[PDB]
């Protein structure tokens, strides 16, 4: 019944977004455990998180049934110009924080490759090293913006 | 280990 995006198959690595307010602007890494088959009673996918667990002692990685629209492929590998790109004020970035990626905007660049990032939904202003940031991309119409 | 409870911001 539903035509899944081609990247979505059992075993596929994905980034997972949540509908919950406390996760606004985040992408958590995970993998697909199950998808609707052409033979199916659901329209949903089950995913397993890579860095979130059911329990704080860490015995079982968290699994969730999610909407297809909550998933996208892993962000594109950082290119060669993108390693040459300086991060600048105004840039849309994701910051690695609490073991997932959170979208924000660079508001200040300091020396020694450090920056301050504003997060609109949480009204937070947080400093990061360059190696904690990635340039933000969007998965739209089956392709990345900006493209690969 | 990280859980939704210790990752979420609200």
């Amino acid at each position: 019944r539903i035509r899944l995006p081609p990247f979505l198959k059992p075993g596929a690595a994905v980034e997972i977004s949540s509908n919950e307010s406390g996760f606004r602007g985040s992408w958590y890494m995970g993998k697909v455990v199950a998808v609707p088959s052409s033979d199916s009673t659901t329209t949903k996918c089950e995913v397993e998180y890579t860095t979130l667990f059911f329990d704080k002692e860490g015995r079982k990685r968290l699994r969730e049934v999610v909407d297809v629209g909550q998933l996208r492929p892993p962000a594109p590998a950082v290119s060669e110009r993108e390693k040459r790109r300086e991060v600048a004020v105004g840039d849309d970035v994701d910051a690695f924080y609490s073991d997932g990626w959170w979208e924000g905007t660079v508001t200040e660049v300091m020396g020694d490759g450090r920056m301050s990032v504003y997060f609109r939904a949480s009204k937070e202003q947080i400093r990061f090293r360059r190696d904690e940031l990635r340039f933000h991309r969007e998965w739209v119409n089956g392709a990345w913006r900006p493209p690969i | 280990a990280r859980t939704k409870q210790t990752a979420r911001k609200s």
